[PDB]
DNA sequence: ATCGGATGTATATATCTGACACGTGCCTGGAGACTAGGGAGTAATCCCCTTGGCGGTTAAAACGCGGGGGACAGCGCGTACGTGCGTTTAAGCGGTGCTAGAGCTGTCTACGACCAATTGAGCGGCCTCGGCACCGGGATTCTCGA
DNA sequence: TCGAGAATCCCGGTGCCGAGGCCGCTCAATTGGTCGTAGACAGCTCTAGCACCGCTTAAACGCACGTACGCGCTGTCCCCCGCGTTTTAACCGCCAAGGGGATTACTCCCTAGTCTCCAGGCACGTGTCAGATATATACATCCGAT
């Protein structure tokens, strides 16, 4: 579950953005941060997959998702 | 019997983007020499970048472009990286960067 | 007389940008090791032209050194 | 079956800027992607200058306004000189 | 023995990780996330491997360019350690 | 010599402008700017009344919006007194 | 021709809208900071509504450009015939 | 002879919009069933909209509906500022609220 | 000539909620222009939903998904209802 | 008139190399964007004198680089 | 904390006009009825790709301890900003005049849709070797307690 | 100030699998006519955008004065970074089963297209009353002396 984002690989985001000192309140922040973040494009995505009765959820879908909430993404196809 | 596009002198294809533009349901007539005028368009900015990656390619001691080079290309310039500033390209990276009050004294 | 202002005029066209000729030469191209003045080449660098003037090698911003004297 | 992308035409025209140079297929994969991007903005955005103004066709004037539209600043101003000196070329050959 | 100052191997892990390039957080923890929010949708649902590669990606990348704007709202207090107010702030201002 | 403490009569001018729905810049000199901004593209244009009232009424709420943000930031910053460095934070994060 | 109408925009006029925005103190130096944001603002509008006017053949701004160049920059405004 | 739009129980014209839609360069053909459809949605939204306007114009004495009140009607409900996002309202005016840590 | 606009329904729609009040014409033209962005950003979604799908005709289930995405929440789950609803009377008369 | 003659001077100090007055400015180095001749920069390379003359610096092999005119 | 004087903010009654609501003429766009053909619904099938399970390495995660730098609170000072008053400037409103440009109407010609016949360009499948990945050794640079 | 120690870079050798070229083969772009409607052009009407002047008078402007707040300094203490040891499960390689995604025939009925007819939505005209404006009055609020 979402106890599966641990520390370091938190830290390590941080430390690539280019911060230097972490408070330890942050994790839990961002988890629930991320949370709603994956919510909102997975439905959109699940929308998409059913609208064409299909059974499995596609990379176009993710990515036509992800394309009209304002965040487009190359390398990938389309 | 040539090419349209050879005839207008270009390297892009426009007798695709013709046809393109009519099976798009954009407008009800296409007219003639609209392909002509959008192929010569798309092909300066395929220059731009990839003029732009090569010498990215090259201070890396490279020969082969990746998209890491793709990435700083668009990045290191106002004009490009207006354009594409909504955009992730995948296997990117950052740019670096660090804050002037981070640094040891 | 002429040859004193001639090698005054010879020397005159080395110091200064040949693009301006109002500015001493302060700009170098890594690539090539022309030099000319900084503002003349900037206002290139702005206009998408990356080619050199003289030996028409391509170059980039990085590769711009300052020179002195 | 077929499937159609510029990954033809764009190593053609890598090779008239860096002569000896390649690219891998990510690299490919991504400058396909991005060209039908900016196709799919530009006829979108000349689409709407024809319906605004109760017209019918898309001539090469509604190309010309969007272009001048979309990119920003000096980009616009070579653009539009390239695809001009394309158009006379093309109107007045064989 | 021997140490070292309190940021010298921050700042070099720093250098590290902007200058690579693959993925930071684990690849299985992550696919099984996924599908775990997914079932609230649809159940028996299934998943491309692309699919998931592409939204690992994407929220990296957010993930990335926020906690470089949560930054640059912590040292406008003349401070030099991250906040969760400073998140929400750096949030807020963006305009969720 | 019946004064006011410094602030309880700026206290009420946010009451009284937080109330009411009209125009706060002068018409004639908004409209002078306009027509001195857009002599640069093309030479002799002329306007409608419409069109100036209409470019009008969308500086008003860019400019209001904008000074709702930039006073979180002097909050943020332990202050009330909002200084130019705060404009600048507040454009940068939201990306212009 | 017609020059510097930028001090237009007076100091009690900057000031009554942050007033509705919500600010108690202002400092110094915010006058000369916000005329230098108010006339950036006003050139991207204004050059989309100028190109708009222009691809039409005709010579003069209507109240549609302006809204058709909001529209474009994701600023919609009801109220004008939009 | 009856009209399309009463045989579905609406108050909003099917065959106007079926002919903006079918004239709008959207789709090759338009199915029979779709204005319909897409009518019935645009008369909910604006009587959403216009009940909480008229509730807001109620309850300052008036008998009207100025502009003021439909921006107050919006900004007032979570869903339709979220919808509404990035519009602005012609002389709507501003939400009154005041920073708590300002007063005295 | 002339100009259509949504004035009268707007008006009739009106005059059932709250049978006794009016509107101004300055708010009209708000309540007029609503509709039309409404409606324009509702059916532009349809025709780029259908090109996915290979399709060439817009039905009204390329309309109900196209509501489900951009109405948030509660709102969606009250149109399409309200949307469905109606097309079942339709059918039968 | 000894008012050109000066600048005539001060051209040719300017070009030449302050070593030797004997060879032109052709050889620059990267490191502080000083010139000199390539006469005078091998022979410091045979004792080591990697710190420059004018600001007195150390350098490299790769700091030095070919300019023309 | 407890009164008091002054100031700005609600509260109640004329009056008066300009915009809202309603009514009528008329014309064009929407409703009926019938026809033909192509898009879409349905059945079969086959083969790629997703899910599930098993065993070994070992790289990364978890936990604990020491201590030193950074967050935070309290004080003091002095410059910058709020408040009020008298004087000056230009905005707002009204009225008149003139003409440049928007908007509509009638011609007609050149340009783009449409169809039959050709052929060469671009796509799918296969080979191959060289650029880049990886590992083992020195040489140079960077940090910290003296 | 600078030596000991640790991290990082330049160089050489080995190997492998993905980019780059080649070939055969459909089917889509090219020629060549034909026709009918969109649009370019000339002319006319009339309206609304620009320029100028005179008269209030509201608001922008400059100045004096006081004080609340921004900023710099100092001190205590607690919590986050560095480093070592131990426990976990991620990752790689391998195997097998079956589901559903994609493709191909076949039919049938639902939407475009045309012609006819008429009522509904739009332009224009008119009454009248809801709210803006002014004025006298009640009261909540705030800063000072105590
Ligand atoms: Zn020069
Ligand atoms: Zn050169
Ligand atoms: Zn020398
Ligand atoms: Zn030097």
């Amino acid at each position: 579950n979402i106890q599966g984002i641990t520390k370091p690989a938190i830290r390590r985001l941080a430390r690539r953005g280019g911060v230097k000192r972490i408070s330890g309140l942050i994790y839990e922040e961002t988890r629930g941060v991320l949370k709603v973040f994956l919510e909102n494009v997975i439905r959109d995505a699940v929308t998409y997959t059913e609208h064409a009765k299909r059974k499995t959820v596609t990379a176009m879908d993710v990515v036509y998702a992800l394309k009209r909430q304002g965040r487009t993404l190359y390398g990938f196809g389309g | 019997a040539k090419t349209r596009s050879s005839r207008a002198g270009l390297q892009f294809p426009v007798g695709r983007v013709h046809r393109l533009l009519r099976k798009g349901n954009y407008a009800e007539r296409v007219g003639a020499g609209a392909p002509v005028y959008l192929a010569a368009v798309l092909e300066y900015l395929t220059a731009e970048i990839l003029e732009l990656a090569g010498n990215a390619a090259r201070d890396n001691k490279k020969t082969r472009i990746i998209p890491r080079h793709l990435q700083l290309a668009v990045r290191n310039d106002e004009e490009l990286n207006k354009l594409l500033g909504r955009v992730t390209i995948a296997q990117g990276g950052v740019l670096p960067n660090i804050q002037s009050v981070l640094l040891p004294k | 007389d002429e040859a004193l202002v001639e090698e005054l005029a010879n020397f005159r066209t080395l110091v200064y940008c040949s693009l301006c000729s109002k500015n001493w030469k302060n700009m170098a191209i890594k690539t090539c090791g022309h030099v000319f003045c900084e503002n003349c080449c900037k206002e290139r660098l702005a206009a998408r032209m990356r080619k050199c003037p003289t030996c028409n090698k391509a170059f980039s911003s990085n590769d711009l050194l300052t020179v002195h004297l | 079956t077929r499937k159609e992308s510029y990954a033809i035409y764009v190593y053609k025209v890598l090779k008239q800027v860096h002569p000896d140079t390649g690219i891998s297929s990510k690299a490919m994969s991504i400058m396909n992607s991005f060209v039908n991007d900016v196709f799919e903005r530009i006829a979108g955005e000349a689409s709407r200058l024809a319906h605004y103004n109760k017209r019918s066709t898309i001539t090469s004037r509604e190309i010309q306004t969007a272009v001048r539209l979309l990119l920003p600043g000096e980009l616009a101003k070579h653009a539009v000189s390239e695809g001009t000196k394309a158009v006379t070329k093309y109107t007045s050959a064989k | 023995p021997h140490r070292y100052r309190p940021g010298t191997v921050a700042l070099r892990e720093i250098r590290r990780y902007q200058k690579s390039t693959e993925l930071l957080i684990r690849k299985l923890p992550f696919q099984r996330l996924v599908r775990e929010i997914a079932q609230d949708f649809k159940t028996d649902l299934r998943f491309q491997s692309s699919a998931v590669m592409a939204l690992q990606e994407a929220s990296e990348a957010y993930l990335v360019a926020l906690f470089e704007d949560t930054n640059l709202c912590a040292i406008h207090a003349k401070r030099v350690t991250i906040m969760p107010k400073d998140i929400q702030l750096a949030r807020r201002i963006r305009g969720e």
